[PDB]
Formats: C-alpha cells, structure tokens, sequence
C-alpha cells in the first residue's frame, strides 16, 4: 500500500549499500558480478554528495572457467565501503 | 586482478580432489 | 572469512535488488520542486547472467506508492503519494 | 509518475494542525 515518510527518509539516506558490481578472450569469470557494499542514496540538499569514508577489502572465491578446457577456483580480493558521509560537492 | 588459483573444481565450484 | 563460490554465485544471479534510484529519473520536469529525500529505494534487476550473450531483464513490473514531501522553496512544503516503477521478476534473456 | 497530496506539512515532514 504506501512506504511512509519516517522509513522512506530513512531508507534512502546515503549508506552502504549491496551492489552487483561487474569484475571486469581466453577464460571466463564465473560469476561475472560479485556482491559488494558500496555507498549510495542521497543527502538532505543537493550541495552535499554521499561518498566513502571507511574502506577495506574482501575475498571471495571465483571461478576461472577455459570452456572446454577446464575449471578453477581462485581467491580473488574486492574493494568494500564500511562507511560512508554527506559532504559538499566539488 | 590478482585471481589466486586454489584447486581444478567441478560444475559446483567444489575441489575435485573433495 | 573468504566468501565460498557457492554464496557469491547465488547472491549475484539476475535477481530484482534494492536499489537507491534519484527522484528526478522518474520525475523529470519538475525543476521548481525540492523533493524530500531526493532518492527513493527501489526494486531494479541487477546481477549477472551465465553466458555473455544473455541479459538480465524485468519480465514483471509493477508500480510502488510512497510518501514523499515536495518542497517549494521559500514557499513551505507538502507531504504527498508518488509512485515509481519497480520490477517484480527479472531473468537472463538473450540480447537477441 | 502523479502526485497524491496528503498534507500541507513542517520542515520535518510532519503534518501541520490547523490553528482553529
């Protein structure tokens, strides 16, 4: 029915959020896109900007895929945000 | 970047030697 | 904690995920308004498909209804129904 | 797309009271 002010205003507020990021003619990454928190939403006016204040990393496991030629799996290290602020546009 | 092989896997991305 | 091929490949399948979508891409002309917040979040397709000659498309889409408050500069504020877009369903279909 | 109105409202998105 309708998402109410108080929990839209809070919701949206810039923080770290989970986003599908893309990782980048031999081998093929599997998958393709990984899981990673990464700062959006928005601030209260439109001089401010919401960006990362705290970053660190993580390691998934992906596979590395030669079709028809064989398969690994491989540790591989992506960048997080843990934090992020409002602060003025520049 | 930096991909660190760690075992040949099956379809599952499980070590074939699991 | 290194995150295991099984969980990384289910979490970033072509699934609708919520995410923070500006006002003005569903509200355009509307430059004399201040909307508050100024984003809203949204279900959207996002993630990967198996083969690079798929795509990872909306097959159901519906609309959301939130509260939003409009602002006129120097002129007070409202709060008031909008309704933004979101996809329901989404699934790996060939780029054709 | 539209706009319903609910409520002329203060600076924090609550609704105002009429005075009378």
């Amino acid at each position: 029915e309708v998402v109410k002010f108080m929990d839209v205003y809070q919701r949206s507020y810039c923080h770290p959020i989970e986003t599908l990021v893309d990782i980048f003619i031999e081998y093929i990454f599997k998958p393709s896109c990984v899981p990673l928190m990464r700062c959006g939403g928005c601030c209260n006016d439109e001089g401010l900007e919401c960006v990362p204040t705290e970053e660190s990393n993580i390691t998934m496991q992906i596979m590395r895929i030669k079709p028809h030629q064989g398969q690994h799996i491989g540790e591989m290290s992506f960048l997080q945000h843990n934090k992020c602020e409002c602060r003025p546009k520049k | 970047r930096g991909w660190v092989e760690i075992c040949a896997a099956d379809d599952y991305g499980r070590c074939l030697t699991e």
